RNA sequence: CGAGAAUAGAAACUCUUGAAGAAGUAAAUUAUCUACCCGUCUUGAAACACGGACCAAGGAGUCUAACAUGGAUGCGAAUGAGAAUAGCAGGAAAGCUAUAACAUGAAGAGAAAACGAAAAACUAUGAGAGUGUAGAAAUACAUUUAGCAAUAGUAUCUUUCAA
RNA sequence: AUAAACAUACUUUGAAUCGGCCAAGUCUGGUAAGCAGGACUGGCGAUGCGGGAUGAACCGAACGUCGAGAUAAAGUGCCAAA
RNA sequence: AAAAUGAAGACAUUUUAACGAGUAAGGAAACGAAAUGGCGUAAGGACAACAAAAGUAGUAAAGAUUUAAAGUAAUUUAGAU
């Protein structure tokens, strides 16, 4: 498996190291920045705890 | 004393000698960098050629002060008239043209005492770590496809050698031309004003090449070679072993010259033949490793378990605060 | 060009930065000068206690 | 390495003796390359240069090929009737060339050329017989201890020793307490890059295979 | 320690230097071999 | 190493670690042992109070080469042959073939009696004697000889 | 996620007696004068340099993009730092040339490094261009 | 403020091995180690001495060791510093572990049917200390001390640096 | 009514502003508070005490020799013998090797003549090692043993008119 | 009784210094002095901060960089916070 | 200062507590839990793309002028000309 630190990105025909895999086999993973969840939805009549 | 076999391989076939040769005890010394680094700073000093300025210079003058009363310092200065010398600054350290501070004498302290046994204990240092890949290594030197790091290479073929194009040959037999192509790759110039006293060039340090008596021809073949020192085996010392005061030299034995390593250096139960008066010290610890210790010290219950320190709670105001 | 002659100011602050010394207690049991007699007497044991230690010494 | 001690390696008295060598030194110096056509005619490398020589210019701006108009030893330096710039109000000079940047196409040999060039001749084939003399006798040398290999070997390719014997000494264990700081940092950090680099790798080979 | 120090006199002219010390050696031994080579004998 | 001498850490001080009130001026008392009787007595009373005066007779040539005679001690007179003869002879006595010491060759001039012998007999060559060496010799069983 | 970086002192700690004098250099020295204002600190002159002043240990030496300077002058050097690029950002000397610069920055989009001077020594593609 | 009787100034103990001896370091991080787990008296008493200075650690000669050894047949002398040999006198049979062992001292111990030891031996087979006994040099015994004082003084006089003229 | 204890219960949120420039930082100006000329001698200088018109470059605890203390280093009743000097490879102001004169030390006192050290030591306190009990987590007592360094005091011995 | 284990006892090497000045529920000479010389202690010198308008010594109090509070000497008509 | 951890992490480890004024003066280098910590100038010996072309440089060095950043500070780093 690929270490923690490693996320491949895809060369447009740059020179590449001989470790670094080729471009077909990098899959590109849309960047992720929200970590924190939303409010829940609770029933109409309870009131919030806030 | 198992003292492990090393074997000898052929420079120009590469095929390792069927007879190995025990390790030489002057491989099991201890590694003192302290020794080393007081021998190395007292013998790199004796190369230094006498330097001094003129006795003379900034005191050819007949000057002498004006004394007060003339609105100007009390420094000496320059008698006559008609030149723009005439009434100017005189003999004094701060004046143009004058002699500096206590000015340099040819008759100073060059070279450098050393004792002979504080000396043969570093070069033993010095060859100990000549046969640790991992100070060769860390050293500078690219030794990762080397077969032994005490490299030995036979007799036979060291005396077949006499161009530097089969000198260089066997340099790669024994993938010993990493280091070669290093030098040769990262020469330069100098960085300052050594240009203008006739150093330019500045190279790499590479392999040394240890020969005996028997390998006197061969000499001539190596010494073309960018990045490539021979030394005698008897005219060993810590300015060939640790260049720069960094220890872990990459080093070529020959056979003849690994053989005779055990008469010349002893061991450390026997004193030394060629070096009289000098035996292979013992190290402050039988076996330097403290691994060994703990766990018998652990087998016997006698190692308390390990503490990991408590949370020391913050203050809080009890009158305040019901919990 | 008069100048004052003597003052004990700071004087007592500076002996008692580093403390009045005591001597250390050998001091008091020295015995030079004793009584003559005494130190006769003494040694006299001494000398006999010594020789009938040593010859146990000796013989074990 | 220089084992004359007559001679200097001094570079500033190297370039005295080159401003103040009179003129018998001087056309030693600025020689020129015969070209293949006259080098296999005579079996000369190089000559000093001549007057009514014919050169072509290898290095500079314009390589045309032309006469030599003129030898100027004090400046080192040689003319071309080709190489010539105009000078603003109208008159033409020479442009100064160094010798080293021509090769002769045709000499101007009248009779002393003539002496020098079979008395160079001569040199080269002598130098030629002896290099030969001194490449059999370490030949035979060679074929005495290795009597089944031959001295073309050392011109072709070397195969390395892949053997990896290693070796037990006590003092590996005491390697990494034998470093300073500042080599101890660097050594380690090679060590996790390299690992790193094999990780990286390592996966690329799995992805690759699958 | 009291000092007894001899440098009251002009001591810079009385400094003498052996850096011809280890031409001395290839002087020496050059003559000495000379010798061996004129007539044997005579260096014995 | 001019680098690590005090003037490099006192750049930017004035004095250079001298003082203000009294400076560092060109002498602190005289040139030399100057003054050893009248500003520097106190010095020499405490320090080498017996510096000043005479003592002894003059000799006016000493032949310092007739007052050479170096010493050893019995205990330490084996130790010229070694522990390895001591015990090959440990279990000798009278009539039989006994080990000599020479002094004299090993550059010990006169024997002196000091610690113990070893309880073998031993023939002891050399110039001089003390009377507790000569005893403790005998009293193990050895014999003395003179030289020279 | 980035820590709050907190400085004591934000300004600069001239020199004594630097704003009158062009020969007194703005580089701080401690005031070694028997009668000096600012050592002795009186009132209005008593800002000298003291380890008080320090900033956080946790936050030093800090680029306020929240990573650590790294010097780098070629693609090999990035790799040294090519496991850490959440710690450490690049940063290509002053005398790498523009060809070797393009490396650089090409390599280290691909191993994901933040460079500092990624736009150093660009050429004339900044008008018309 | 406070008024304090004195500031807080480092005191004045070692508590590392000195110099750049990357055995002796290694011999301290043992002791140490062993000094905090077993939390044996003889273990913090090796690492203390271990940490003193060169003159500080004296030598002890194989004759001395001797007589210290009389009535303690089957036992190890311990002492952190050099062994040198006394060739005035004999050697009888007994395990030393020093730091250091002179050649004729070596020599002689193991002639005698004795062994010598390292700490690093000791530690693991005594590691608290049990059939052990500590022994150091003796300290005054420089001649260095001999000058130390006031020659003048009517008590115990120093002995006066020998220089210009001394009689 | 109720401490302990047993048994069951419950906390994840809103709004505003920000590449049309948020937060911070810097520069210039303004405003309130604040600020005497630096170096030096001196009890005391911002001083009606002295040097300083301005800028650049140069500028002052160094070298040799003897001793002592101290930290790192090798060897250790020895250490040094890079004392001169003699050899070795290599061509070398570098490196290596020389059973060696001597220097310091192993013996001290006396002006010198003349001499030249044990009762195989003693006493006191003192480093360390165990076994048991208990608290009870570490630790705190009981008891057996050893007595190094250091300090002090004793005998005994060498030298001195005198220790 | 009270305090004292970063307690205590030190050993070695060494720097600078021995021009001092002030206060007072103190003294001597002098008509007296911001004079001359002393006993005990605290200070200034070496020392900034708050107050006495200003001040080497007076009163409070001695200083790593900051925030919030209770204070000290001393103040609360305006300058000036009360 | 004391506890805990300790072959290499890293920020010269982790926790707790006390402390921090200062002229003359002192605290040389090295010492893993480091017997003060560091910046700068020039020269000498090494190291500087680890897979046989191995620090930077005419795709613009040193220097100079400034703009910003890091450091309590000495100073360093980078952009532009």
């Amino acid at each position: 498996s690929a270490p923690q630190w490693f996320v491949p990105v895809k060369a447009g025909d740059a020179k590449v190291p001989a470790y670094y895999p080729t471009d077909d086999m990098i899959q590109e993973q849309k960047k992720k920045l929200r970590t924190r969840k939303g409010a829940k939805i609770t029933a109409l009549d309870k009131p919030a705890w806030n | 004393s198992l003292r492990p076999f090393v074997t000898i391989y052929d420079g120009i076939t590469g095929e390792a000698e069927k007879t190995p040769v025990r390790l030489p005890a002057v491989f099991l010394a201890p590694i003192r960098g302290d020794v080393v680094h007081f021998v190395y700073r007292n013998q790199s000093k004796n190369t230094r050629q006498p330097e001094g300025v003129s006795t003379e210079a900034g005191k050819q003058h007949s000057a002498i002060s004006w004394g007060t009363g003339r609105a100007v310092a009390r420094i000496p200065r320059i008698s006559g008239s008609g030149s723009g010398r005439n009434g100017q600054g005189a003999f004094g350290n701060m004046t143009r043209k004058g002699h500096m501070f206590s000015p340099l004498k040819n008759f100073r302290k060059w070279q450098r005492k050393t004792p002979k046994q504080m000396r043969r204990f570093a070069v033993a240092s010095c060859i100990a770590a000549s046969a640790v890949p991992a100070l060769v290594s860390a050293r500078g030197h690219h030794i990762a496809g080397v077969p032994q790091i005490p490299l030995v290479v036979n007799s036979k073929s060291i005396s077949v050698i006499k161009k530097t194009k089969q000198a260089v040959y066997l340099l790669k037999k024994i993938n010993a031309y990493s280091d070669v192509l290093k030098v040769i790759a990262s020469k330069t110039v100098r960085a300052g004003q050594g240009k203008m006293r006739g150093r330019k060039i500045k190279e790499r340090k590479g392999p040394l090449v240890v020969y005996g008596n028997d390998d006197l021809q061969a000499v001539k073949a190596f010494r073309n070679i960018p990045g490539v020192d021979t030394c005698r085996v008897e005219n060993l010392s810590v300015l060939n072993l640790a260049p720069g005061c960094h220890m872990g030299r990459f080093i070529i034995w020959t056979e003849s010259a690994f053989k005779k390593l055990n008469t010349i250096f002893g061991t450390q139960k026997k004193m030394a033949q060629g070096k009289s008066g000098f035996r292979i010290a013992h190290a402050q610890m039988a076996v330097p490793d403290m691994k060994r210790v703990v766990v018998a010290a652990e087998k016997a219950k006698l190692l308390r378990a390990k503490i990991v320190l408590p949370k020391v709670p913050k203050r809080a105001n009890p009158l305040k605060n019901w919990a | 060009s008069k100048d004052k002659n003597r003052s004990s100011h700071n004087q007592s602050h500076k002996a008692h930065r580093n403390g009045f010394y005591k001597p250390k207690k050998s001091a008091y049991m020295s015995t030079k000068g004793m009584n003559v007699q005494v130190l006769k007497n003494t040694k006299a044991q001494r000398k006999f206690a010594l020789a009938k230690k040593l010859e146990a010494k000796k013989a074990a | 390495m220089k084992f004359n001690c007559k001679v200097s390696s001094n570079p500033s008295k190297a370039r005295k003796a080159l401003y103040t060598a009179n003129a018998s030194q001087r056309a030693l110096m600025m020689s020129a390359r015969l070209s293949k056509e006259l080098r296999e005619k005579y079996n000369v490398i190089a000559i000093p240069i001549h007057k009514d020589d014919e050169v072509k210019i290898i290095k500079g701006h314009q390589k045309v090929a032309g006469k030599v108009t003129a030898v100027r030893r004090s400046k080192y330096v040689i003319n071309i009737d080709k190489l010539t710039k105009t000078k603003a109000n109208g008159q033409t000079v020479p442009i100064a060339i160094r010798p080293s940047n021509v090769i002769i196409t045709k000499l101007f040999l009248n009779k002393d050329r003539e002496a020098l060039l079979a008395k160079k001749a001569e040199s080269r084939k002598s130098y030629k017989e002896l290099v030969a003399k001194r490449n059999e006798e370490v030949a035979k040398a060679f074929t005495a201890v290795y009597p089944a290999l031959n001295m073309d070997i050392f011109g072709k390719k070397v195969e390395p020793i892949t053997e990896k014997k290693p070796i037990r000494i006590p003092s590996k264990k005491m390697a990494e307490k034998l470093m300073s700081k500042p080599t101890l940092r660097a050594y380690k950090t090679g060590i996790k890059v390299h690992k790193a680099k094999n990780a990286i790798a390592a996966y690329k080979a799995a992805l690759a295979k699958k | 320690a009291v000092s007894n120090i001899h440098f009251c006199k002009d001591w810079r002219s009385k400094v003498h230097t052996w850096f011809k010390q280890p031409f001395r050696k290839i002087r020496r031994h050059q003559t000495r071999v000379e010798k061996a080579k004129a007539v044997f004998p005579a260096t014995i | 190493a001019t680098r690590f001498r005090q003037t490099r850490r006192r750049r930017g001080h004035v004095s250079m670690g001298y003082g203000r009130i009294g400076k560092h001026r060109k002498q602190r008392g005289g040139r030399g042992n100057a003054g050893g009787q009248h500003h520097r007595k106190t010095w020499f009373t405490t320090f080498h109070p017996d510096y000043f005066g005479k003592h002894g007779m003059r000799v006016f040539h000493l032949k310092a080469n007739k007052y050479y005679c170096p010493s050893i001690n019995v205990d330490s007179l084996w130790s010229l042959v070694g522990k390895d003869v001591q015990a090959q002879y440990k279990n000798a006595k009278v009539g039989e073939e006994v080990p000599v010491i020479d002094c004299v060759k090993h550059g010990y001039f006169k024997v002196l009696g000091k610690g113990f012998l070893p309880k073998q007999p031993v023939i002891v060559r050399a110039r001089y004697f003390s009377e507790k060496a000569q005893q403790k010799i005998k009293a193990v069983g050895g014999a003395c000889e003179l030289t020279a | 996620i980035k820590p709050k970086i907190v400085k004591k002192y934000t300004g600069h700690f001239k020199r004594f007696d630097s704003n009158r004098f062009l020969r007194v250099k703005a580089s701080w020295r401690v005031p070694r004068g028997i009668d000096n204002r600012l050592r002795r600190k009186f009132k209005g002159t008593n800002l000298l340099p003291k380890i008080g002043y320090g900033s956080a240990k946790a936050t030093r030496n800090m680029l306020p993009c929240g990573l650590y300077k790294f010097p780098v002058r070629n693609t090999t050097d990035l790799e040294m730092i090519m496991m850490q690029n959440r710690k450490y950002a690049a940063e290509i000397s002053h005398a790498v040339s523009a060809k070797k610069r393009q490396e650089i920055i090409q390599r280290a989009k691909i191993l994901n490094i933040r460079v500092l001077n990624a736009d150093a020594r660009i050429k004339k593609q900044e008008v018309a261009q | 403020a406070i008024d304090l009787d004195r500031h807080h100034v480092r005191k004045h103990v070692s508590k590392t091995a000195r110099g750049n001896n990357a055995y002796m370091k290694l011999l301290v991080r043992l002791y140490g180690f062993l000094a905090r787990r077993t939390q044996s008296k003889f273990a913090k008493t090796i690492l203390h001495r271990l940490c003193l200075s060169r003159v500080n650690r004296p030598i002890v000669s194989t004759s001395k060791l001797a007589c210290l050894m009389k009535k303690h047949p089957e036992e190890t002398a311990v002492c952190v510093n050099t062994v040198t040999y006394d060739s005035r006198y004999p050697v009888p049979k007994m395990n030393v572990c020093a730091l250091k062992f002179t050649k004729t001292a070596e020599a002689a111990i193991t002639k005698a049917g004795g062994k010598c030891l390292r700490f690093d031996e000791l530690a693991l087979k005594a590691p608290t200390g049990r059939k052990t006994v500590l022994i150091r040099g003796k300290r005054n015994v420089r001649e260095a001390l001999k000058h130390f004082g006031k020659v003048c003084a009517k008590k115990n006089p120093a002995k006066q640096y020998k220089g210009k003229q001394t009689k």
